[PDB]
């Protein structure tokens, strides 16, 4: 920077999707309840399918 | 079956009998009839042993063994698969498949000509003397009892010797006893509803168990994950 000596990084840039200063509930993260819940209703459907 | 079958002898249930003093005058001949005759009428599977024997064909005939009393299933030996039925009207008869079998008395009668077959079949389970050998379960002994019991008084019955209420109450002991004694040998133990089990849940129906001795019949089911 023009005025900042110490002012640097690396070459390594990017962001978290977060909400303040938390940790990213990401969108995986919120539908992932109801992913393990059709897992869990699917088992039911298909055992009674088989019998 | 739950419980196991433990062997005893007949005289077992003459201890039984003759507590009574109208069935005193039964004998081990008497006791030898008519459990033969109940153990008939029952049809409990359980009571029979099982027995395999090869025996081989000469010409879409066989020899049955002696103590046969019925077929659980025929199999050729040298492939192991199995014989259905035969309801051929013509079959060893030419004029001018898929293998079968038949039996009437101590012949069976196949579709195949020159063969080697394995026979699994029931017989009775017999002493060192050549005579019946009874489970001693006291449900199957007790309703033995109660149908010689039954048989008996239907004697004395007749004869005048017995009123009608007694022998009315021996006829309902024996009817209750005798559905006990038929669901006691009949519903299955907690090893045998595991085999029901994978036969009833079944993604892929398995339909074709015949073929194999039911070996695989009572195999689990398995489903790959995806």
């Amino acid at each position: 920077r023009l005025n900042n000596p110490s002012r640097c990084h690396f070459g390594i840039v990017g962001s978290i999707y977060n909400l303040n200063d938390s940790r990213p509930f990401s969108l995986v993260d919120m539908m992932k309840p109801y992913n393990y819940l059709y897992d869990a209703i699917h088992d039911r459907l298909n055992k009674a399918i088989a019998s | 079956m739950v419980n196991n079958i433990n062997w005893v002898k007949l005289p077992v249930i003459l201890d039984r009998l003759l507590r009574h003093p109208l069935l005193t005058d039964l004998n081990l001949e008497t006791a030898i009839q008519y459990t033969l005759d109940f153990i008939s009428a029952m049809g409990l599977p359980n009571v029979y042993v099982d027995k395999i024997e090869t025996i081989d064909i000469k010409e879409y005939r066989g020899e049955l063994p002696c103590d046969l009393i019925s077929i659980n299933q025929v199999r050729l030996h040298k492939n192991g698969i199995a014989l259905r039925a035969m309801t051929d009207n013509f079959n060893a008869y030419p004029t001018h498949g898929e293998p079968s079998f038949k039996t009437q008395g101590r012949v069976i009668f196949t579709s195949i000509k020159h063969e080697k077959v394995d026979i699994s079949y029931k017989a009775i389970m017999l002493d060192d003397e050549g005579l019946p050998l009874i489970p001693d379960n006291p449900i199957f002994l007790k309703t033995l009892e109660l149908y010689i019991k039954k048989e008996w008084f239907t004697i004395l019955f007749d004869m005048g010797k017995i009123s009608p209420a007694v022998l009315n109450n021996t006829q309902q002991e024996y009817a209750f006893k005798a559905g006990q004694c038929n669901n006691e040998f009949v519903i299955p133990s907690v090893s045998e509803m595991e085999a029901i089990t994978n036969m009833w849940n079944q993604l892929i129906p398995r339909v074709t168990e015949f073929r194999r001795g039911f070996k695989n019949l009572g195999d689990k089911e398995y489903i790959r994950v995806h």
